[PDB]
């Protein structure tokens, strides 16, 4: 019959956290797309982008 | 031409019944828009075809004989594309019956019909 | 897609322009999203509305590509130069006068105004990036090798129940371009007719 | 203007599906209604009076 709650600076942890694993995969997905589109290859851009 | 696509609009959305609103004017723009669409894609061949050395009634036949094709492809991608509102039933099919009649309407006439008529509005000798 | 892979009969060049067409919507989305316009039915009625004007400026340049591949023997990667060179006044065109009547639409007032855009704002956006995704890609994809020269069955019979379609197509261009010669030859009641047809509109 | 990417298509492609998945993961952040906001504002007082 007791409930618990988070305010302040935890607060934004309960709602949707760190999304650092989706922002480092669309950032990377990005680059080697644009590099790709510097070199016109598809193969030579993993070299570069390992 | 745009009368010539709106008549269209007019008689389609008569013989279906649905009243003139707010889908019926947007439906009449693009309408319009559409029949612009498919006159200037032969008249501007028929322009090119004229001033690059040829008279103007010879120029309009070799365009049209050119351009029939995309324009019944265009007709005919763009009526299977807005058929599947005017057939569907169920939720919120109201509008979609409001929105489809009067563009198929008014597009199977400004198809079927103006391909005859934009070479003679552009021959009138007037414009010279 | 089906109803232009029956007019284009190849199935390596069909999908060419029917993959232009999840590259421009999404693009729309990209567009309402810098807008603050939210996903409402109207916005998905435009687009539905917009797939039959969307892919027109994509299929004339293949039916051009195709025609100059046809009537002479070129290779696609210098057919595409003589194609874009020829018919770059006309897909700007259309798309430049088909945003014209919805852009006026926007700026009016009233509540009819507010359900004014979400026509004219997903329209605009289509056609503007619909001229750019025309010019800048699809001839270079319909230029590396994907339109093969095929000769010797140029389509005259063609084989099939499918082979009597463009049998039939020219001979109704046939009869197209002798009843605009019999149009252009006597041009007296059909204005009359045209006045007594906006008379009736 | 093209001539640009007939000999460079790996640009165009590019370019196509960097529209295509700057739309894909937008359409995943912005809300999804039946209508916009058609009706005018107003504003309304009220008060109650036992009797």
């Amino acid at each position: 019959g007791v409930g618990y709650s988070w305010t302040g600076l935890s607060y934004e942890e309960r709602l949707s956290g760190s999304q650092a694993p989706a922002l480092y995969a669309l950032s990377l997905l990005v680059v080697f797309l644009c590099l790709a589109a510097l070199y016109e290859s598809w193969s030579i851009p993993f070299s570069v982008m390992l | 031409v745009v009368p010539l696509g709106v008549i269209g609009a007019l008689l389609a959305t008569s013989m279906r019944g649905l009243s003139n609103d707010v889908f019926f004017q947007v439906g009449l723009l693009t309408t319009i828009g559409l029949s612009a669409k498919n006159a200037i894609l032969i008249v501007e061949f028929a322009k090119e075809l004229h001033e690059q050395g040829k008279g103007i009634v010879e120029a309009a036949i070799e365009a049209c004989r050119m351009r029939l094709r995309p324009i019944v492809m265009t007709s005919l991608a763009f009526i299977l594309g807005v058929v599947p509102l005017a057939i569907s039933t169920g939720a919120g099919s109201g509008s979609q019956h409001a929105i489809g009649t009067g563009v198929i309407g008014g597009m199977v006439t400004a198809t079927v019909l103006a391909i005859f008529w934009v070479p003679l509005f552009y021959v009138a000798v007037s414009t010279l | 897609f089906l109803v232009m892979y029956l007019f284009l009969q190849n199935f390596r060049a069909t999908l060419i322009p029917t993959i232009a067409v999840p590259v421009v919507l999404l693009g729309t989305f990209g567009v309402l999203a810098a807008f603050g316009f939210s996903i409402n039915t109207l916005t998905m009625f435009g687009m539905v509305l917009a797939i039959g004007l969307l892919v027109d400026d994509a299929i004339v340049v293949v039916e051009n590509v195709e025609r100059v591949m046809a009537e002479e023997g070129l290779s696609p990667r210098e057919a595409a130069r003589k194609s874009m060179g020829q018919i770059q006044g006309a897909l700007v065109g259309i798309a430049m006068v088909l945003s014209a009547v919805f852009l006026p639409m926007a700026f009016f007032g009233g509540s009819t105004g507010v359900i004014y855009r979400q026509f004219s704002i997903t329209i605009v956006s289509a056609m503007a990036l619909s001229v750019i995704v025309a010019l800048i890609l699809t001839p270079a994809l319909c230029a590396t090798m994907l339109k093969p020269i095929e000769k010797g069955d140029h389509g005259e019979h063609k084989g099939g129940f499918f082979g009597w379609f463009n049998r039939m197509f020219l001979s109704t261009t046939h009869g197209y371009e002798r009843g605009v010669a019999s149009i252009l030859k006597h041009r007296a009641p059909y204005l009359l007719i045209y006045v007594v047809i906006v008379a009736g509109m | 203007m093209s001539k640009f990417f007939i000999d460079r298509p790996i640009f165009a492609w590019v370019i196509a599906l960097v529209i295509m998945l700057a739309g894909g993961l937008s359409i995943l952040s912005l809300p999804v209604n039946q209508y916009p906001a058609i009706a005018p504002p107003a504003i309304a007082v009220q008060v109650s009076y036992p009797g």
